[PDB]
């Protein structure tokens, strides 16, 4: 009940950090190569 | 040449990072805030 | 019979689901071209 | 740059005796085997008459604490010298076939968990670092053939 | 690849064994051939060659889920365990050839680095039967699911581990050409198991 | 280039017809040989094993047949000189061997006859054809030239040499013949109806399996004549593996009654089309065989997929395959673990492969018909809605882009959850986060009296916390009995005997007195750590399966629940009494406490027996969707949820190139912006301009679909065979999987290693392993941007070799030029190599046997 | 050797990351850059529509 | 493994396949110039290094 909520919060953070990081790699790829 | 939008995303990912670290290394090396100790 | 019908319907609903999604995007972006 | 050193942590060791690094002791074969022999024998009696006063009494305090947790010493199942007891089926550490067909990593968990019926589990008695020391002492029992 | 497989050995009958019971061997619910021309020779022949406990076993019957399957509680009755060499051979060679050859070799002398070598006398003399059960049930070495010697407590039954234990003692003092035969098992059992 | 382009559509009807008829005859000959290879003197192999459960269900293969035969059709039948029944009179033959022989000979006789007749339609089309052009490597034999210059299948000839006397279907004046493919749709389905009747009559009267409801009261078995409902499986309806009478439509007598149901339906739908044949304007362009080829080939692919699903569920627990587990199946000298499920898995994965290959190819052949409409200027003129609905490029980019998004989100969810839980199972410290494993400790029964040392925090909820080891009143560390653990306690990892998690020290109790919803009937203290066990519920199929199942089993579910609740109360009161004992302090107070647990022991015993037996009953209820190796309910798992998300996302990943074939065979938005146009359907590129342009054509898009689809296809293979797909590193023997009664063979990577322990036991399987690995990586030589290097270097080699030939005198070496694959033929053969390399290795995963617990 | 590698959880994490870096090189080395450019373009149009 | 390095040393500007066509490699890192003559990907010096 409370473990579950705690676990959902860690998983959200992981998705925010890994997808977030991946898009930053694209943006950075974009700034180097061009604009 | 970064945007504000991007800086702000970068701050938000810096927060998750440090929040995570604090939880991992604070109870272990101080013996307090015992809910996150492992 | 029950499991066979469920599987089959779940695949058929996988296609029907997608079309509906696509139909929603088409209707709600009528008048925005995508150039 | 990267490994600025490398953050691997501090080493786990045994108990501290004043004035003599325990962490260091845990990598120095002659120190670790002196503690393994004490555990193995259940006494400080077979330790080199050259042993210091502080050492001889730290070992006794270690044993006295372990005696209150019903610890059973290794010698005398396995004897002071190896190669146990066929009666009790207690393993003979002097035997080369037994020694070749065991890895030291593997041996560890058989002491931790115990082994079938009689050889007892030591996971709640000893630390994993004290089991590592004992695996090293048992290695030195080997005879040829 | 296909069709030109050989002739089947006349000694391996296809005559069918009884089906594996639906009921769990650990159930508390209610517990645990003809005269047609060649049907009696075929049944007698299936009784020696075709194995009965080769199949993975019901999930409630695995040794970790069996109330009497832990190393501390299992019954290693030597009279039941070394009773019948046909049976030890029939069962343990099928289980061994399947599960254990990969890492211990086709000769059972060790394949994977540091792996056991069951022909070694020094290893034989210093292991109990109960000791051999412990290491199959627990695995050996530190790791998830056992170590380099993997654990079997989900996977095998207590009865399957016991055929394995008896079969493994037929390896003693053999040469490094494949597995113990029916007469290795029999000389092992005559010399008191 | 054109060697695989010899026969391209449109073709005329008589040539398609005739080649189908010839191929049908050819298949009937191969099946006939498979019937010969099924005879009992041979070893088990993969060919005869994939047909035996079906021949058992048909009555043709009889497992209990032992007698040897010496006279059966005519006086010459033990054994005899020049076989007496050639090459077979060496061995003892039984009646099933004779039944097999006969059905073999029947399939070879029909097949040869159909091959001949097909040839009559095919070559009598062209007005005949000479023997040396039919057989074509027959004029090379000398002193047999004259022989090969006769004309067979001529329009004119005497009866044993005619083809088509009128020359074509269109010219022959039989006024029953339909004249367009839509008009032919009606006779073709009456015809298929007739085939269904043939099969039903053969099953009823030749094989002796009449249709429900006309099945016999009695049937002959090896143990005598019994009543249908008690006679075991091949003979009667008693299922001896599951211990039940079979449903009538789960027998072969059910299949013979459907022979008549389906045959009546096809005859009536075909007679309806006879009178009102399809006529839409949206259909008329489909008379060109290039266009219909798309429709038919893609449909057929979908049919295969549905054969896989239907066959897998219907036959997963059927006695025809389980019967294999009772025979003594030995392949390349081994002995297979669960051959039943192995052959069942092979047949369904076979069909899934065929499914993919034909949907992908059918769409490619579709893109070829559309590309030709664009080349010839006719695309813009097309009148069918099935073309014009998709002509708008702004709609095409919205279709493709929203299926890319839906793919992105489902694959990120699935692959991200796999990554998360493999982190959790491995206990990985990232500095910013410590992943934690699942661990359990039993709290009830005898286990519940083992003690541990506990570090117990003071007040979890407030920071500036602190904790302390649990002590006695005098100050020594007291041992806490597992029955008395609480949420928040920490037990040292080393004392539980756990290595393998070196970056932290304690396991934490997160839930106490936990009873798995579906699993072992025990009580645990648990660390959940990072392990997402709730993710099994993030599956629509969990809920549908468990709901139907609850509705069907609701009384024993209710009695189970209530027996659990009574046992928990009784265990809780036992723990009180045991604790009063342990905390007595007065030999009198001890003795009296001990007296009261003694008189409560009986009735704790009773509550535990009651709970155990109700849980055993509940777990023996019949399956709905998710099943056991028996045919019993299992709850859905993390495995089943991940499979579910992976099928959605991964089939979109695989099928997006098919949409691109459909829309962008001629112009895509990249192309249109530069004003480009794809000039053929198979060019490799147009060079280095704009960054690089390799891989835009429809043949290349075809290869990409196939590679990308390798991924949902491996997820299916791993799932069929018993792998855990929800993590990468899972082992079968660990606490989560044993407490929840889960059997699996692996964990993505961990499966690869674990199954190969079994592969290694077979020398024929390992030789296949070596070779299939050699085939794959050579495909990289053909797919890399490297062909110029290879041609430049092959020119250096040619030159050198011709030098040697001049120096050495070797005329045949003096003009050598090594051929180097150009770009298109490289992408084709590289894809062929990549695909056959992978799926010879996947065959091995099925063929080592099936090792999930039963 | 990998049965020995599996007994260490740090080395099995390294094994997983190592495998992923490699097969992604295939995306970059196959004759496919035009396909990737023309699909990227569909992706950009779509995101701009959103 | 070293025959590509001899190709770098001798064929950085012209190989004998280039020289039959009159081609001339115009820089050390170009990806190709193909689909001509069946295709030319991988002749530059950078690629021979890879
Ligand atoms: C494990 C024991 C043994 C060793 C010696 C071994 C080593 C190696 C090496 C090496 C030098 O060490 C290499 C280089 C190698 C190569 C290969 N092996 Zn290999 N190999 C072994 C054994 C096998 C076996 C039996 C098999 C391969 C198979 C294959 C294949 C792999 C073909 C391929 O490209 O496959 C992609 C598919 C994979 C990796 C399977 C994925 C399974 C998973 C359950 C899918 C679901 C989950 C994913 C995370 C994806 C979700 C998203 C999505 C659906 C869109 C090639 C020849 C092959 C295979 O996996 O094919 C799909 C196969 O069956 N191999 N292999
Ligand atoms: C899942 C990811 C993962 C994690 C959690 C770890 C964690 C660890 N690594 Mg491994 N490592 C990884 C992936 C990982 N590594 C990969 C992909 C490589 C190939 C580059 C390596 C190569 C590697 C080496 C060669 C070593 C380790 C070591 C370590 C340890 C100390 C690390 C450290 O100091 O960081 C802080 C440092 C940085 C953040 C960079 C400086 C630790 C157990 C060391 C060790 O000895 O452990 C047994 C060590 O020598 N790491
Ligand atoms: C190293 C090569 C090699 C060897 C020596 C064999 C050997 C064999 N194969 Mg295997 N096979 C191999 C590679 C090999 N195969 C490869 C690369 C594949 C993938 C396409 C297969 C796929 C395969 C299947 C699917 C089957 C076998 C079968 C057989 C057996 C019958 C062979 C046969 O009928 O031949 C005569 C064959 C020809 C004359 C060619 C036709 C025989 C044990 C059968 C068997 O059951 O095995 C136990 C069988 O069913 N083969
Ligand atoms: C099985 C592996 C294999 C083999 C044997 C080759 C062979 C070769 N490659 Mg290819 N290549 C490969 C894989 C392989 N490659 C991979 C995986 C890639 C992608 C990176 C490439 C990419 C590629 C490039 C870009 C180029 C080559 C080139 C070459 C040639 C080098 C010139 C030479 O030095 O002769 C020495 C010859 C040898 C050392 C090979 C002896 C042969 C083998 C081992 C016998 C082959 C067995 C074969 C698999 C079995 C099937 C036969 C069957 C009948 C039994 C050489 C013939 C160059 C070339 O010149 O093209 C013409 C070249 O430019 N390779
Ligand atoms: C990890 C493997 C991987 C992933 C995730 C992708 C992703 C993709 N490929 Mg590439 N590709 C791969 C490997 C991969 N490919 C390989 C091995 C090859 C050789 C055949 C190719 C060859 C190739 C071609 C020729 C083409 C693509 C295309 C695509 C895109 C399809 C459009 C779409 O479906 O949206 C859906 C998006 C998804 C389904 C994936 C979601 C993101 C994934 C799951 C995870 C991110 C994982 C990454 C490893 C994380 C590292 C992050 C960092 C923070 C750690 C998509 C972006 C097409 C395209 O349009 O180009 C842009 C395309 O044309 N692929
Ligand atoms: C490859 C890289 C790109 C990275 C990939 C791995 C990334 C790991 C995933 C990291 C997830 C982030 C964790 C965030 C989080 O919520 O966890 C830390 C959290 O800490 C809580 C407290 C909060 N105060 C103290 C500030 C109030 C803290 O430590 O600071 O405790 C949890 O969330 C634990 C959840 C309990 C599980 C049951
Ligand atoms: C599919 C198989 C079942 C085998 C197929 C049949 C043959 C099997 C046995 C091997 C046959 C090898 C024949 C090779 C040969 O002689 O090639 C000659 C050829 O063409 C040149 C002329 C024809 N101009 C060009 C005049 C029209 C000719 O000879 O006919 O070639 C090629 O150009 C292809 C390359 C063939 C490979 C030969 C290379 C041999 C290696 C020698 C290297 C080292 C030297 C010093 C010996
Ligand atoms: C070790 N034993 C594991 C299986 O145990 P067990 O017996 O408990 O349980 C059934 C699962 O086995 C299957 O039955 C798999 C057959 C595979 C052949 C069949 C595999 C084919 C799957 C889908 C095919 C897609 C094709 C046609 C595009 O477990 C199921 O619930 C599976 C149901 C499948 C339905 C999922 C619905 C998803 C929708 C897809 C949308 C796609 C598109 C939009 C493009
Ligand atoms: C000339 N410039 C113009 C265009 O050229 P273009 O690309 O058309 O031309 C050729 C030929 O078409 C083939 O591609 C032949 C195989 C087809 C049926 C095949 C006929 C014979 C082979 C298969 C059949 C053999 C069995 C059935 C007997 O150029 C090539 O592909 C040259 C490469 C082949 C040279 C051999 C390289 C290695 C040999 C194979 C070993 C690899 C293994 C490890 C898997
Ligand atoms: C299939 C079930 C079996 C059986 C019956 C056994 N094994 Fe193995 N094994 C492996 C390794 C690396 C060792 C050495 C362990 C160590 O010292 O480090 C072993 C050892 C054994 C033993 C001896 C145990 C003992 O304590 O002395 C026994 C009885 C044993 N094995 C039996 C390796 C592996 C495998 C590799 C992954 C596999 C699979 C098996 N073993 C399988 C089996
Ligand atoms: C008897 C009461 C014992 C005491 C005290 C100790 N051990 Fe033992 N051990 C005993 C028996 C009967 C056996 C045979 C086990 C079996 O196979 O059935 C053993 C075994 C060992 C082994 C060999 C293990 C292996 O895997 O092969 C070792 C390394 C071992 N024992 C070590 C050991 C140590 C270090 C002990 C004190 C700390 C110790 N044993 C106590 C009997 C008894
Ligand atoms: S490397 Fe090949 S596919 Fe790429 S642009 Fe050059 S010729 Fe075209
Ligand atoms: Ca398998």
């Amino acid at each position: 009940m409370w473990n579950v909520v705690g676990q959902i919060i860690s998983v959200l953070c992981f998705f925010i950090l890994t997808v977030g990081t991946l898009f930053g790699i694209v943006y950075v790829s974009h700034l180097l190569s061009r604009g | 040449d970064i945007s504000k939008v991007a800086w702000a995303w970068f701050g938000v990912l810096l927060a998750i990072c440090l929040i995570g670290a604090f939880g991992n290394y604070v109870p272990k090396l101080f013996v307090k805030m015992l809910m996150f100790l492992n | 019979m029950t499991a066979i019908l469920l599987a089959c319907l779940f695949v058929l609903g996988g296609y029907a689901a997608l079309w509906g999604i696509i139909k929603f995007v088409v209707a709600n972006t009528k008048d925005i071209a995508a150039n | 740059v990267m490994a600025t050193g490398c953050f691997v942590g501090a080493r786990n060791a045994s108990e501290p005796r004043l004035g003599s690094s325990s962490i260091a002791a845990s990598r120095t074969a002659p120190a670790y085997l002196r503690e393994a022999q004490v555990l193995y024998e259940g006494s400080t009696d077979g330790l080199p008459k050259d042993t210091p006063a502080d050492e001889i009494a730290h070992y006794k305090a270690m044993l006295a604490e372990l005696q209150t947790r019903n610890y059973a010493a290794c010698a005398g199942c396995h004897q002071v010298n190896g190669g146990g007891n066929k009666a009790i089926n207690a393993t003979n550490f002097q035997d080369a076939g037994w020694q070749a067909n065991n890895s030291s990593p593997g041996m560890v968990t058989s002491i931790v968990n115990g082994k079938g019926k009689v050889m007892p589990a030591y996971k709640d008695k000893l630390t994993l670092q004290q089991i590592n020391y004992l695996v090293e002492y048992i290695r030195r029992f080997e005879k040829k053939r | 690849g296909g069709c030109f497989v050989g002739s089947r050995d006349p000694n391996e009958t296809r005559y069918p064994k009884a089906p594996m019971p639906l009921q769990n061997q650990t159930s508390t619910l209610k517990t645990a051939a003809q005269n047609t021309p060649g049907a009696r020779e075929a049944a007698a022949l299936r009784d020696r060659v075709t194995p009965l406990n080769l199949q993975q076993v019901n999930e409630q019957d695995v040794a970790g889920n069996d109330p009497l399957g832990s190393p501390a509680r299992v019954v290693l009755d030597e009279g039941e365990m070394y009773r019948d060499p046909v049976e030890i051979y029939r069962e343990g060679r099928a289980l061994f050839q399947n599960n254990c050859v990969g890492c211990h070799g086709h000769n059972g002398c060790g394949n994977v680095p540091r792996s056991t070598n069951f022909t070694d006398p020094g290893w034989q003399e210093n292991n109990s039967d109960g000791g051999i059960y412990s290491s199959i049930y627990n695995g050996k070495g530190i790791g998830n699911g056992g170590g380099a010697m993997p654990a079997y407590y989900n996977q095998l039954s207590p009865q399957q581990i016991r055929y394995l234990v008896a079969y493994l003692r037929a390896f003693k003092g053999r040469q490094c050409n494949g597995l113990p035969t029916l007469s290795d098992v029999e000389r092992m059992v005559a010399e008191r198991q | 280039k054109r060697w695989y382009q010899k026969l391209e559509l449109p073709m005329p009807p008589e040539r398609i017809f005739g080649a189908h008829m010839m191929l049908i005859g050819g298949l009937a000959c191969l099946i006939g040989t498979y019937f010969f290879a099924s005879m009992t003197m041979w070893n088990d192999g993969y060919v005869n094993l994939t047909l035996r459960p079906r021949l058992i269900s048909l009555g043709i293969y009889d497992p209990y047949d032992t007698e040897q035969i010496q006279r059966v059709w005519l006086p010459l039948i033990g054994e005899f000189s020049t076989s007496k029944l050639p090459f077979f009179g060496q061995y003892p033959l039984t009646m099933t061997d004779f039944r097999l022989f006969g059905w073999g000979c029947f399939h070879i006789g029909l097949g040869l006859w159909l091959v001949y007749a097909g040839a009559a339609h095919y070559y009598g089309a062209r007005g005949g054809a000479t023997i040396g052009e039919i057989f074509w490597l027959l004029p090379y034999v000398p002193g047999l030239k004259g022989l090969c210059q006769i004309k067979w299948f001529t329009p004119e000839g005497p009866w044993y040499k005619v083809g088509l006397p009128w020359g074509s279907f269109a010219n022959t004046p039989w006024p029953i013949l339909r004249r367009t493919y839509a008009d032919a749709l009606s006779p073709h389905t009456i015809y298929i109806g007739l085939l269904f009747f043939i099969w039903g009559f053969v099953l009823w009267f030749v094989l002796d399996k009449p249709p429900v409801p006309l099945q016999p009261a009695q049937v002959m078995t090896p143990n005598g004549l019994m009543p249908l409902e008690q006679a075991p499986f091949p003979y009667g309806w008693f299922d001896p593996y599951l211990n039940q009478v079979m449903h009538p439509m789960n027998t072969i007598n059910g299949e013979t009654t459907m022979c008549f149901v389906w045959g009546v339906l096809f005859v009536a739908l075909g007679a309806y089309w006879w009178y009102r044949p399809p006529r839409s304007i949206n259909i008329t362009h489909l008379e060109d065989t290039k266009a219909v080829f798309h429709v038919h080939l893609t449909a057929i692919g979908y049919v295969s997929f549905a054969l896989a699903i239907v066959g897998f569920l219907a036959l997963r627990n059927h006695p025809s395959y389980l019967m294999l587990n009772d025979m003594n199946v030995i392949i390349y000298g081994k002995k297979i673990v669960n051959p039943g499920r192995m052959i069942h898995n092979m047949i369904t994965f076979n069909h899934v492969q065929v499914g993919l290959l034909y949907v992908a190819a059918g769409v490619f052949h579709g893109g070829q018909y559309l590309h030709g409409l664009n080349i010839s200027g006719a695309y813009k003129q097309a009148r069918s809605k099935f073309i014009t609905w998709f002509q708008n490029p702004d709609l095409q980019t919205k279709i493709v882009g929203t299926t890319m998004f839906v793919s992105f989100v489902t694959v990120v969810f699935g692959y991200g959850m796999i990554c998360w839980n493999t982190g959790a199972e491995l206990d990985l410290n990232f500095g910013i986060y410590q992943f934690r494993s699942f661990r359990a400790i039993q709290m009830d029964g005898e286990a519940g009296n083992i003690g541990y040392r506990v570090f117990r925090p003071k007040n979890p909820w407030d920071p500036t916390a602190g904790g302390d080891w649990v002590k006695n009143p005098d100050g020594t560390a007291k041992l806490v009995k597992a029955r008395n653990l609480q949420v928040g306690d920490r037990i040292l990892n080393e004392e539980l005997g756990i290595g393998s998690s070196p970056t932290y020290s304690f396991t934490t109790i997160e839930e106490i007195n936990y009873k798995p919803e579906w699993g072992q009937p025990k009580l645990y203290a648990v660390q959940w750590g990072s392990w997402t066990h709730f993710l099994r519920k993030v599956n629509p199929l969990f809920w549908v399966d468990k709901g139907i199942w609850y509705l069907q089993n609701q009384k024993t579910f209710e009695a189970t629940r209530k027996a659990d609740e009574a046992y928990l109360a009784a265990h809780l009161k036992a723990v009180s009494l045991l604790n009063q004992i342990d905390d007595a302090q007065t030999e009198e107070a001890k003795q009296k406490a001990q007296a009261e647990l003694d008189k409560f022991r009986p009735e704790l015993e009773k509550a535990h027996a009651n709970m155990l037996e109700w849980n055993e009953r509940l777990a023996s209820t019949p399956a709905v969707l998710y099943s056991n190796l028996r045919d019993q309910h299992r709850d859905g798992e993390i495995n089943d949820a991940i499979f579910f998300w992976l099928m959605i996302g991964g089939w979109l990943f695989g099928f997006i190139p098919l949409l691109r074939i459909a829309f962008h065979n001629y112009q895509s938005p990249w192309y249109r912006d530069f004003e480009w146009r794809k000039q053929s359907p198979d060019f490799p590129c147009i060079g280095p301009v704009k960054g690089g342009t390799c891989g835009v054509s429809i043949q290349d898009q075809l290869w990409f679909c196939i590679l990308f689809s390798i991924k949902p296809l491996s997820a299916i293979a791993w799932y069929l065979d018993g792998g855990w797909i929800a993590t990468m590193m899972a082992r079968g023997n660990e606490a989560y999987y044993l407490t929840h009664n889960i059997s699996h063979t692996g964990g993505v990577f961990l499966y690869m290693w674990n199954e190969t322990t079994w592969i290694w036991t077979d020398n024929h399987l390992t030789a296949m392993l070596l070779l299939g690995h050699l085939i794959w990586f050579v495909s990289f030589a053909l797919w890399f941007k490297d062909r110029g290097s290879r041609a430049e270097g092959g020119d250096i080699q040619s030159r050198w070799v011709r030098l040697m030939g001049k120096r050495l005198g070797i005329k045949t070496l003096q003009e050598v030029r090594f051929p180097v694959s150009n770009l298109a033929t490289a992408k084709l053969w590289g894809t062929v190599f990549f695909y056959t390399g992978t799926f010879v290795l996947v065959f091995l995963y099925f063929a080592d046997g099936f090792f999930q617990n039963r």
